[PDB]
């Protein structure tokens, strides 16, 4: 239904499967031959790649939180607070 | 069927002491474990080895072709 | 570089519990009446007979890997017969102006009681125990 | 099936020295050699007759799994004094032990009936 | 495995120089866990062991016949008229450094047995292979180089760790995984797809 | 082999669950043998002599 | 029977005050709820498909629940309330 | 002389009972380990099958052969088999053996080691002899056959270790002992009620003054003296045995004094 | 020769008897600390004796030795492997054609038996090897 | 049934890591993870696809955009071949690749944990004894599966979830489910103790053993004439830093003189004796501060070092077990075999003391009935009572007790059955019955309620049971064997059903189930 | 709780191990029992008392929730309270 970025409701935190999957979904991505927007310091594998592309928090990515009614609520990898 | 050569745990040899060993009985009436030491098998681990082992190929032999 | 306690205590009791190589010992000072002593010792490479004339001391000398011998012509406070190193784990006060500390060697314990090393006493690791005759 | 063959145990192959040497990072004036195709029966030598070298301050070795013949050795000295020169030292100290003994042993032999 | 429900596998071997020995010389075909004894309580099994490491000794058909007169009080009297602890025991010292070992050793024949199921019968890998023909999904057993189960229970698993897709692969692009052309209307197989 | 002559079936098709037969009885005694029995399945129903 | 109840001492503590108890052995909860000299709010049918059409759902729950708790726990296996929960 | 010293007890043809002193465990055992399975020797490690009709299957055969001890004192002299160039085994790295039997008596033909032919050139260098010290003269049968029960072998010694595979190690069981008297406490007896009297006393005590309670505990004191018997299979005198193993370990310490320079330069 | 007979089940409810031929038998007119500690004789009725008990057990068993030392179901266990174990099956074996088969190269007739062996004709067919144990702990493997 | 899927025997190697699994190089060579050519990768691609799918660390397929199979074990053009980005090279299993490691059957989050792949010699799948339990399997021939991932966000989706060490406290009993057993076990404690002392020598090769040693060999805790370390300090080494743990067993005073509880202060054992309560699967224990003070990282890390460090130690101080465990004192056998008898009078007592009728039924229904719950009672009070005698004359240095103070294995009652008595056996709970008229077996006297009859068995597992305890002792185990065969019948579905029935049950976003 | 926990059973399963927590805070400052401490009463009341105000469970902008939270909440402060006494 869409969320304004206010009223803004669920966990400033991300789920480990939030994680796990943009992880996951980068490191494909990068193994696709995809643009990484961080210096490689001479990392070869695409997860790896991705973890640092994840602490530098540089990853282009924005989760869509579905909610059961229908609505989701969009938050980028720049905001979620990667603690866990 | 057929005496082991050598024994398993140490490995000195022992294939050959066989018909001496089964003789010492038969003929010299003796022992068993009296008839090993006599035969240089000290420890259990070689003497082990002839006092067990059970000589089938014999019964096999006796077949045919 | 300096020492952390003298004295001289008289063992009132030596306890093997089904320790063939250690046992705890409790001695009282030869001063004052409130010094009382608790602590574990190897009987083995120091044995130890009821009543006898024991000197105990501290310091926190003579935190970088150990060297073996070699000073076999070096510094050696060693003046003593037993010499272990350890940790204290807590400062209690047993009632009225009555404070004792506890250590441990790797395994082996010991408890002090008296009042006077106020500023003596520090609370760190680094800490000699000695013994001897 | 899965078992290597039995020579992998004393026969080096393809691109590997009996030792490499790697400094450690961990201590200052300190060594791991890594002794392929070799075990205890040598390591444990080593190391021990390596123990009384005054000028050494640190020899442990180590298996570091049954499966594959070859150990580690770490070795750390006085400042001054470069662990290699304390393994040789080790070595031939060992060798000249073993000529003796290699000797000494001939000797009582032949004194010997029966 | 023994013959008190003593089953084992093997877990690696090593040789004489490695393997811990006995001062007499000997060294063991075989080294068991203190652990498989107590909780199972299969004394017989221990017992076995100091009857025969004496009947080895004496050349003399140990009986361990059930309900009998012979004691283990009376078998350690046996065994030490031989020189040997009168309870099995014996000192040993590692095979490694050869530094005897602060402990004694239960040290004994035991007849054994070897029973079949060998690892090599079994050892069974696969990656894409033969193809059941109805069902288009691998096959069965190692025999004809089939594949294995991934059954609800190792799928309820799954969910239950979160693993959305490493779920949705091995089903999909592990096993039977398809294309088909549905109709936008009839939401049926049917569509005619001449994809040329 | 020897074993495998001197076996029984017992066919209690039906009534498989019961604090039953599969119970090792004091009639057995000295007729079967009181250790020797299948785990699991198809348990105490068969014995062996 | 004399079942050993734990409560509230006028001192604070938490003592032992035992107290008598009955334990029936079939079940009509509508109705010997209503006889005097019971505590028509402590009464308990292992039977929560009762404990459900008199006392109500809610309680009913509390009941299975409770039930089944018990079941799992003379084992003496812990399992975290929130699954039996669910 | 100098350092490790020996003296030797008892000692014959095939067991050398010595007390080896003055050394440090580490080095006695190393030393143990090696006469064990570093020491080289030969023996049949190959074998080509022309003709079989006994009840043992070929590899069971093929397999007893292999441990039939096998002279190899002139060993030091004929090249490992990887490393003889020729292609395959040259008489420069490996003897040669035949068997042939034929069921000739009405009554069992006991094919013994003594049997084997060697048929390749000896050079001149003991090696490659079924070792023998039955009675009779005939060690190691081998196997037996009935009726036409015929038998044709081609069997290729080769050099090898135990750590490569038993059959050849010269070893067979090494005694070894210290301490007889635990002074150094290496060890816990385990007791009922005196370990003292329920622990057997070895032999070795006498060669060594007992405890004499009261003394206290000896801490200093280290290992000398280990009470060492090395018995043979025969491949190699006793001796060899003890000294050939006092080598190869020397040779190994060796190489990596050796191998060091061979690293020095670069 | 009437000196022994074929009871039943049915026919055993009826009768009495002793379990050994001597020790149950005597008079009472000192013993083992080591033994167990069998009962006693108090009857006089005896209608019949076993000839020895361990005739309870079945070819399984009647190998286990000393199964009268450990928990009941190890037993029942092992009655259920010596069934996997190898052997010889039968001294024929190198003329069958039988799918599959298993021999051991070297047998052993084991160091500890039971009599009851003696008609399972064991010594003559093992399944063995008296194998040089050690219960210890070393490799951790 | 899936394809890239493998399974074989499995063992336990004291030498991997927590999270590792060492897979036979037999499988490697066999399983293939595609990977796609990528200048990351190019090099060291191709260089494998060169070694051919025989050398281990090679491939056996290469793919084109094309969308066509390049079978690199035959394909004229095998040692040809210049790769391409964006083409892909199905190659082996290396060494770390994370694989879904499992034994059936599976019910438990922990019974498919991801692992990292380790190849290795000899056909066995190979894992580490701690983590043993959550897959609940023993190496009596235990067959494991294995799948491999295939994507690179699914190998994702096993490396930050499934993963082994992040598993390590169970959801279902909020506490750690993988523990330190057997020998690790058993030897962390003989290690531990204030009577061990280790030598130089020694302390330094354990030292070196411990993969993250600062490599500072640590002040001694004896130093006067000959250095010393205690087993405690050492193992201490294993023991990251920042790490606090306050225990108190029973007679503990921050100077427990029976070595008792556990004081740990900044990863160094200050006091008391280690085994199963401190190290095992306990709430509060090493592992479970560990986890939840440093990271599950830092924790599968723990286990190993210890492992190692301990396995090492005890492989040199050795341990065994055998016959002389289960012997106790002379007297300590008279005494029990009195307080036998003791026993049977008291039951002789209320014997006859029934059969004139002056027994008062008791709120416990019945006069039998009331019989008999006190006879069992007697018994019973006598078997865990006549042990309690053995227990206690077990000196502290006899296996079978070390084993079970450690807890590795065994229960005091092991000792009573082995060394004191075995007990009153039993079907459905009273006593073996008269299935034969009136009697037990019929060796028996028509109408006989003494105990030896209704199946108690007086004899330790060490003199041996007698024809009737043995056969009714049968009885009485059989008995598991059975409500086993059925239990299992139903238990499975009622396991499905529940499953089946809160599938679709996921916490949603606003935090509702 | 008495009104909760009846039985008077005063151990639980809640999240946040504050005995750890604290014995941790103890030897990480090497504090010593023998000086005064420094703390307000103010600092340590009033702090407490904005921590509960953070572990937030529920997030919500409305009151229907943030009173949902306030419940999620409660059984731990007790802890927290009961821990955090002046
Ligand atoms: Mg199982
Ligand atoms: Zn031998
Ligand atoms: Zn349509
Ligand atoms: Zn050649």
């Amino acid at each position: 239904k869409a969320i304004p970025k206010d009223q803004r409701a669920t966990t400033p935190y991300m789920t480990k499967y939030e994680r796990a999957r943009i992880l996951g979904t980068r490191a494909l991505q990068i193994s696709m031959n995809a643009p990484v927007f961080v210096d490689l310091e001479g990392e070869t594998d695409p997860l790896r790649i991705a973890m640092k592309e994840l602490a530098e928090k540089k990853i282009p990515l924005v989760i869509r939180r579905y909610l059961p009614d229908g609505s989701f609520e969009d938050w980028s990898v720049e905001e979620l607070i990667v603690d866990l | 069927m057929i005496v082991p050569v050598r024994c398993f745990s140490c490995g000195k040899v022992v294939g050959d002491k066989w018909e001496s060993y089964l003789n010492l009985l038969q003929e010299d009436e003796l022992d068993e474990g009296t008839a090993l030491s006599r035969l240089g098998l000290k420890r259990y681990c070689c003497r082990r080895m002839i006092l067990t082992h059970v000589d089938l190929i014999e019964k096999f032999l006796r077949y045919n072709p | 570089s300096n020492t952390l306690f003298d004295d001289i205590f008289q063992v009132s009791e030596v306890d093997p519990g089904r320790y063939n190589k250690v046992c705890r010992i409790e001695a009282a000072s030869t001063t004052q009446d409130q010094c009382k002593l608790t602590l574990d010792i190897n009987v083995e490479l120091f044995p130890v007979a009821a009543q006898d004339s024991l000197t105990v001391t501290i310091a926190s000398s003579l935190t970088r890997s150990w060297r073996p011998p070699q000073a076999g012509d070096r510094s050696l406070a060693d003046d003593y017969d037993y010499v272990m190193y350890g940790t204290a784990y807590k400062f209690e006060e047993v009632s009225k102006d009555l404070i004792a500390v506890y250590y441990s060697f790797g395994g082996l314990l010991m408890r002090l009681e008296g009042n006077y090393r106020n500023l003596n006493n520090l609370k760190q690791e680094n800490a000699y125990l000695l013994i001897r005759r | 099936m899965n078992a290597p063959d039995r020579f992998e145990l004393f026969l080096l192959g393809e691109g590997e020295s009996k030792l490499k040497i790697d400094p450690d990072t961990k201590a200052p004036n300190a060594v791991v050699i890594t002794f392929e195709k070799e075990d205890h029966t040598l390591g444990n030598l080593i190391r021990a007759e390596l123990l009384n070298d005054r000028k050494v301050l640190f020899a442990a070795y180590k298996v570091e799994h049954p499966f594959f013949a070859r150990f580690k050795l770490r070795i750390q000295t006085t400042e001054g004094y470069d662990p290699k020169d304390a393994l040789k030292n080790a070595c031939n100290s060992i060798i000249n032990k073993l000529g003796a003994l290699k000797t000494n042993f001939e000797t009582e032999w032949n004194l010997q009936t029966l | 495995a023994s013959r008190h429900g003593q089953k084992g596998t093997i877990g690696i071997t090593y040789r004489r120089e490695d393997m811990p020995f006995t001062a007499e010389g000997i060294v063991p075909d075989l080294i068991i866990n203190p652990h498989a004894i107590p909780s199972r309580m299969t004394v017989a099994h221990l017992i076995e062991c100091l009857l025969s490491k004496v009947a080895a000794l004496s050349g003399n058909e140990g009986d361990a016949s059930p309900f009998t007169d012979i004691t283990v009080e009376g078998i350690s009297k046996l065994l030490r008229e031989h020189g040997y602890q009168s309870r099995g025991f014996e000192v040993m010292y590692n095979g490694h450094t050869g530094k005897k070992l602060m402990a004694q050793i239960f040290f004994g024949p035991t007849y054994y047995q070897r029973l079949r199921h060998m690892v090599d019968d079994k050892i069974h890998a696969r990656a894409r292979g033969p193809m059941q023909v109805l069902t288009r999904q691998p096959v069965e057993g190692r025999s004809r180089d089939g594949g294995l189960r991934f059954g609800e229970m190792e799928r309820d698993c799954m969910i239950a760790h979160g693993a959305a897709s490493f779920l949705k692969e091995r089903l999909m692009e592990a096993s039977d995984a398809f294309r088909v052309h549905i109709c936008g209307i009839c939401g049926l197989m049917t569509v005619i797809a001449k994809l040329n | 082999t020897l074993s495998h002559l001197r076996r029984t079936n017992t066919p209690i098709g039906r009534d498989g669950k019961l604090a039953k037969p599969r119970q090792l009885h004091n009639t057995h005694w000295g007729l079967v043998c009181p250790a020797e029995t299948p785990e699991g399945q198809a348990c105490g129903l068969v014995k062996n002599l | 029977m004399k079942y050993d109840r734990k409560v509230p001492s006028p001192t604070g503590e938490y003592v032992k005050e035992p107290e008598w108890v009955l334990e029936t052995d079939g079940v009509n909860l509508s109705e010997v709820m209503t006889v005097p000299g019971i505590d028509p709010t402590r009464i308990y049918t292992n039977s929560f498909i009762d404990i459900m059409e008199v006392l109500g759902i809610e309680a009913g729950r509390a009941a299975l629940y409770k039930e089944v708790y018990n079941v799992i726990a003379s084992d003496g296996s812990y399992v975290n309330y929130r699954h039996m929960a669910l | 002389e100098e350092g490790p010293q020996v003296k030797i007890r008892e000692a014959s043809k095939d067991n050398v009972d010595f007390i080896l002193s003055n050394v440090d465990l580490a080095m006695a055992n190393s030393l143990r380990r090696v006469m064990i399975a570093e020491i080289p020797t030969l023996a049949i490690d190959s074998v080509e099958v022309e003709t079989n009709t006994t009840v043992l299957a070929d590899e069971f055969i093929a397999h007893r052969l292999g441990l039939i001890p096998l002279q190899s004192m002139d060993i030091e002299q004929l090249e490992y088999s990887r490393d003889c160039f020729c292609e395959d085994h040259c008489d420069k790295c490996s003897v040669v053996l035949t068997l042939q039997a034929f069921g000739e008596s009405e009554s069992t033909t006991n094919v013994y080691s003594k049997d084997l032919v060697i048929v390749s050139n000896l050079m001149g260098r003991n090696i490659g002899h079924p070792i023998i010290q039955d009675k009779e003269g005939n060690g190691v049968l081998i196997c037996k056959l009935r009726k036409g029960q015929e038998l044709k072998l081609t069997c290729v010694a080769k050099k090898g270790i135990a750590k490569e595979h038993a059959k050849w190690g010269p070893a067979a069981a090494i005694e070894f002992e210290y301490d007889p008297w635990n002074k150094l406490k290496h060890t816990d007896y385990w007791y009922e009620q005196d370990s003292a009297k329920e622990w057997p006393q070895s032999k070795n005590c006498e060669y060594e003054d007992p405890p004499n309670e009261g003394d206290p505990f000896d801490y200093k004191a280290q290992a000398d003296t280990f009470y060492m018997n090395v018995e043979s299979v025969g491949s190699i005198p006793v001796d060899q045995v003890v000294v050939r193993g006092i080598d190869t370990l020397q040779k190994k310490v060796a190489s990596i004094l050796l191998a060091l320079t061979q690293m020095d330069q670069d | 020769e009437g000196l022994v007979e074929y009871i039943d089940a049915e026919e055993e409810e009826s009768i009495l008897i002793a379990m050994q031929p001597e020790d149950l038998e005597p008079a009472e007119a000192d013993v083992d600390p080591a033994k167990r500690i069998r009962v006693s004789h108090h009857a006089t009725t005896f209608t019949h004796c076993e000839i020895h008990p361990s005739m309870i057990l079945g070819v399984a068993a009647s190998i286990i030795p000393f199964p009268d030392h450990n928990q009941s179901p190890r037993n029942t266990y092992q009655s259920a492997m010596g069934k996997q174990a190898m052997g010889v099956f039968l001294t024929n074996y190198n003329v069958r054609m039988d799918t599959m088969a298993n021999i051991l190269y070297y047998p052993q007739k084991p160091l500890g038996t039971t009599r009851a062996m003696e008609y399972l004709k064991f010594r003559e067919l093992p399944a063995g090897q008296n194998a040089i144990v050690a219960i210890a702990c070393y490799s951790g493997y | 049934r899936v394809d890239f899927s493998a399974r074989t025997v499995i063992s336990g190697d004291p030498n991997l890591e927590l999270d590792q699994v060492g897979v036979p190089k037999s499988i490697a060579k066999t399983l293939t993870y595609p990977e796609v050519v990528t200048p990351y990768n190019i090099d060291r691609l191709t260089q494998l696809v060169r070694n051919g799918p025989n050398e281990h660390p090679g491939a056996k397929y290469v793919i084109r955009d094309s969308g066509d199979r390049i079978d690199l074990r035959y394909s004229k053009r095998a040692g040809d071949i210049q790769l391409q980005y964006g083409w892909k090279v199905e190659r082996h299993i290396m060494d770390n690749d994370p694989v879904l490691f499992n034994r059936q059957p599976s019910l438990h989050k922990m019974s498919m944990m991801a692992h990292r792949v380790k190849v290795i010699p000899y056909s066995t799948f190979r894992l580490n004894l701690s983590v043993t339990s959550p897959y609940n399997a023993d190496f009596d021939g235990d067959e494991m599966n294995l799948h491999v991932p295939q994507s690179e966000e699914t190998r994702a989706e096993l490396s930050q979830l499934c993963a082994v060490p992040l598993q390590i406290v169970s959801p279902q009993s909020n506490k750690p489910c993988m523990g330190i057993v057997q020998d690790t076990l058993c030897g962390i404690r003989k290690l531990t103790l204030r009577d061990t002392f280790i030598e130089l020598d020694q302390v330094l090769n354990m030292l070196y053993w411990v993969p993250d040693w600062d490599g500072v060999i640590p002040t001694p805790a004896i130093i006067k004439p000959k250095p010393l370390w205690s087993g405690k300090q050492i193992l201490s080494v294993a023991i990251p830093n920042g790490i606090h743990l306050q225990r108190f067993d029973e007679g503990t005073t921050l100077l427990s003189p029976k070595d008792n509880g556990m004081l740990i202060i900044d990863g160094q054992i200050i006091f008391g004796v280690v085994e199963k309560k401190t190290v095992g699967s306990s709430n509060g224990g090493l592992i479970h501060v560990v986890t939840r003070e440093k990271g599950p990282q830092v924790c599968a890390k723990l286990f190993g070092n210890i492992q190692k460090v301990v396995n090492f130690w005890l492989l040199h101080n050795g341990f065994s077990t055998g016959i002389g465990d289960t012997i106790a004192d002379g007297p300590t056998m008279r005494e029990i075999t009195e307080t036998i008898a003791e026993a049977k009078k008291k039951v002789l007592d209320v014997t006859k003391e029934a059969q004139a009728n002056l027994l008062t039924a008791k709120h416990g229904m019945t006069l039998r009935e009331s019989f008999e719950d006190n006879v069992v009672r007697f018994l019973n009070e006598a078997r865990d009572k006549a042990g309690r005698l053995a227990e206690v004359n077990l000196k502290d240095l006899n296996n079978v007790k070390q084993m079970v103070m450690a807890g590795s294995k065994g229960s005091f009652i092991n000792i009573a059955q082995m060394s004191a008595c075995v007990g009153q056996q039993s079907v459905e709970g009273k006593r073996i019955a008269f299935g034969f008229v009136d009697r037990t077996l019929p060796h028996f006297s028509k109408d006989d309620y003494s105990p030896e009859s209704k199946g108690f068995v007086e004899n330790s597992y060490l003199r041996g049971l007698t024809p009737q305890e043995f056969f009714f002792h049968a009885m009485g185990g059989r008995e598991g064997l059975i409500d086993t065969a059925v239990k299992t019948a139903e238990t499975g579905y009622i396991q499905r059903r529940l499953v089946k029935a809160l599938e679709d049950i996921m916490v949603h976003y606003d935090n509702t189930t | 709780l008495r009104e909760v926990f009846v039985d008077g059973e005063a151990n639980w399963p809640l999240p946040v191990n504050i005995r750890r927590i604290i014995q941790n805070a103890q030897q990480t400052f090497h504090i010593d029992h023998t000086k005064p401490s420094d703390l307000t009463i103010k600092d340590i009341v009033l702090g407490v008392k904005d921590l509960q105000e953070n572990l937030l469970v529920l997030r919500g902008k409305n009151e229907i929730i943030q009173n949902a939270q306030r419940d999620a909440v409660t059984l731990f402060c007790c802890l927290l309270r009961s821990r955090l006494a002046t």
